[PDB]
C-alpha cells in the first residue's frame, strides 16, 4: 500500500521556482513511472511530466520543468520555474508501482497551487 | 486451493494501460463461482464450455485485471482490431481464455468523478498479443512530429475516464478479469474439485 | 556475492520403492534405472558442478549437519529455470525460477549485531532472479556418525521424484553391507530441463555419488512389506 505525500506546494508569486516532492511513503518492489497532472482553471487532465523512458515535460514548459527521479528515498521532484498564473494547478500525483500486494497504480492528492 | 477468489475480492483493479497479471499453478482451480453469474452480465467465456471447466485442466492460467466501461466490453474477443486491442490490450486471434465482467458503477463511479484509469487510443503501430504498453512517448496524429507533446501537433495517447455516474449502460464501468489459458508439454497445473 | 580465494566397491545401496500401493511377501522383478551391484561409485566431501547424467543417488553418513541444499540447472547463465532447493534449519523451500546464479555457489552465515543471533538469511548463491515460476513450502526435514541420509532424484517426464530414507547405525565403515530401502518423498511437476548439479552449502562470512542404470533386479516383499532382500 504505497502512499504519496506531496510537500512544497505553496501559494506564490508569478516567476518563482517551487518544488514538490512526492514521498512514496507504502514499501515497494520497484518503480516503472510516475506522472505529474494538473488541474488548472480553463484546463483539462493533462500531463505535466513524467516520461516517454526519456524524461518528458509539457509544451511551453518543457525548460521550466525539471524531473528528479530518486529510487533510493523513493521521493520523486518536480521543479517548476519562471511562474505564470496559467500554472495554478492542482498536480496530481500518479505513480506506476509494483509492491508488495502487487503491480498497482496509486494517485496522489493533490496540492493546489495558486499563481497571479 | 490457490486463491481465486481474491482477484475477485482485490480491493482496487488494476488500469486499462497497465494489466497486472497473476498466474495460479500448483493449485487446484474451481469454477464454480464462475458457475455463478459474475452480475446481471452474463460473462463471454471462450473456448471450452463454461459448464465443462470443472473437467479442464491448465498448465498455467493468466489473470487479468481491469475497470472498462460497458460500451466496449464487447470489444475484447479473441484477435479483432480494436482500439483496446491496437493500444491498450491485444489478445490472439483464437484464444480459448475465459473472460469475467461484473459491473461495478455502484462502487467505482465518483460524483467529483474518479481519474484512477486511462486509456490508450493512439500508436503509430499495432500491438502484439499480451505485452503491457506503459510508454507515454509523444504521439502524432498529424504526420509531422513534434518535441515537447505541443497540442494541435501532437496529441497524447492517453486519456482518462471519468466515471460520472451516468445512466447509460454504455458509460458504466464494469470490473473484468480475462483468464488466459495455455497448455504444453508440461503437466497442467489445474484440478477439478471433484 | 563475495568470492573466495574416492570410489567405494558399491552393493546394494538406495533401492527405491517404485510403487507406494501396499504389497507383501512375493518376488518382484522390474526393470528401471538402478544402481548396479558392485557398480563402484564415486564418494565426494570442494565441491565442483556434476553433470547429471541419470538418475542421481547421494548419501550423508556425518552425524552433523553442514549440508544446507543443492543447486539444480543446466548453465550458470540466468536464460535456463532452475531448482534451488533450500535445505535451511528454519525453512526448506523448493524454489524454481530463472536464476543467474554467482560465480562461487556458498551461501552466508553470521550472527546479529547486538544479539550475536546466527543468522543464516544471508544468500550468496544466485545473483540474479529473471523469472522465478515456482514455489512450496514443504516439510523442514533434517564421535561415530551414525545417522546416514540417503536421496535419489530423477527427472523424467515432467516430474521430479525425490526418494528420501534415514537410518542410524554405529558403524563408522564408510558403506554398510545391509540392504538399503529408500521411500519417496516429494513429487515436482515442473519438469525442468537439467542437464548439470550442484551442492549447496553455508559459509562463515561424506557423500556418495552414483547413476542410475537401467536393469531388471528382484526384490522380496516382506510381509510388513519393507524390502528384506534385493538380488540382481
Ligand atoms: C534460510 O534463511 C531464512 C531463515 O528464516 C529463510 O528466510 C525465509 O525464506 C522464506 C522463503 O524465501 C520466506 O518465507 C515466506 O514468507 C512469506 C511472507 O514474506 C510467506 O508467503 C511464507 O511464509 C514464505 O514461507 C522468508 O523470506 C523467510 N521466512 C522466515 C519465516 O524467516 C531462508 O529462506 C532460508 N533459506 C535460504 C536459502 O536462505
Ligand atoms: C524472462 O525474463 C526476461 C527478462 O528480460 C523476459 O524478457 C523480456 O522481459 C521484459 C520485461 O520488461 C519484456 O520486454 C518488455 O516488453 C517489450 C517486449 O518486446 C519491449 O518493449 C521490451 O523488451 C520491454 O523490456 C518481455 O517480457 C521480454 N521481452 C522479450 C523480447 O523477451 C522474458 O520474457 C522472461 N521469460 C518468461 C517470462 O517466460
Ligand atoms: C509388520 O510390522 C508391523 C509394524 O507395525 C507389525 O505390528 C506391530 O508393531 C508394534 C510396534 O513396534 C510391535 O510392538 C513391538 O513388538 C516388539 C516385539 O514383541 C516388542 O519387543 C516391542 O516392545 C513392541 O511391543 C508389535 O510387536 C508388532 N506386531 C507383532 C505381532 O509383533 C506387524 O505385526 C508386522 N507383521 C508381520 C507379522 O510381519
Ligand atoms: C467476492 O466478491 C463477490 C462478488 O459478488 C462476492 O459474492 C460472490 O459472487 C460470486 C459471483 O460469481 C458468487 O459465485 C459467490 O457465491 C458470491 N459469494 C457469496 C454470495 O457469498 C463474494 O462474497 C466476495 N467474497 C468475499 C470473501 O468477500
Ligand atoms: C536440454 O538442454 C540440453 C543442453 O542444451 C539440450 O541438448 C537438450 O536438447 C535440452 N532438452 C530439452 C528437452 O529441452
Amino acid at each position: 500500500q504505497v502512499q504519496l505525500v506531496e510537500s512544497g506546494g505553496g501559494l506564490v508569486q508569478p516567476g518563482e521556482s517551487l518544488r514538490l516532492s512526492c514521498a512514496a511513503s507504502g514499501s515497494i518492489f520497484g518503480i516503472y513511472a510516475v506522472h505529474w497532472f494538473r488541474m488548472a482553471p480553463g484546463k483539462e487532465r493533462e500531463f505535466t511530466a513524467g516520461f516517454g523512458g526519456s524524461t518528458n515535460y509539457a509544451a511551453s514548459v518543457k525548460g521550466r520543468f525539471t524531473m528528479s527521479r530518486d529510487n533510493a528515498k523513493n521521493t520523486t521532484y518536480l521543479q517548476m520555474n519562471s511562474l505564470k498564473p496559467a500554472d495554478t494547478a492542482v498536480y496530481y500525483c500518479h505513480a506506476l508501482i509494483k509492491n508488495e500486494l502487487g503491480f498497482l497504480d496509486y494517485w496522489g492528492p493533490g496540492t493546489q497551487v495558486t499563481v497571479s | 486451493l490457490c486463491p481465486f477468489g481474491e482477484v475477485f475480492n482485490a480491493t482496487r483493479f488494476a488500469s486499462v494501460y497497465a494489466w497486472n497479471r497473476k498466474r495460479i499453478s500448483n493449485c487446484v482451480a474451481d469454477y464454480s463461482v464462475l458457475y455463478n453469474s459474475a452480475s446481471f452480465s452474463t460473462f463471454k467465456c471462450y473456448g471450452v464450455s463454461p459448464t465443462k471447466l470443472n473437467d479442464l485442466c491448465f498448465t498455467n492460467v493468466y489473470a487479468d485485471s481491469f475497470v472498462i466501461r460497458g460500451d466496449e466490453v464487447r470489444q475484447i474477443a479473441p484477435g479483432q482490431t480494436g482500439k483496446i486491442a491496437d493500444y491498450n490490450y491485444k489478445l490472439p486471434d483464437d484464444f480459448t481464455g475465459c473472460v469475467i465482467a461484473w459491473n461495478s458503477n455502484n462502487l467505482d463511479s465518483k460524483v467529483g468523478g474518479n481519474y484512477n484509469y486511462l486509456y490508450r487510443l493512439f500508436r503509430k503501430s499495432n500491438l502484439k498479443p499480451f505485452e503491457r504498453d506503459i510508454s507515454t512517448e509523444i504521439y502524432q496524429a498529424g504526420s509531422t512530429p513534434c518535441n515537447g507533446v505541443e497540442g494541435f501537433n501532437c496529441y497524447f495517447p492517453l486519456q482518462s475516464y471519468g466515471f460520472q455516474p451516468t445512466n447509460g449502460v454504455g458509460y458504466q464501468p464494469y470490473r473484468v478479469v480475462v483468464l488466459s489459458f495455455e497448455l504444453l508439454h508440461a503437466p497442467a497445473t489445474v484440478c477439478g474439485p471433484k
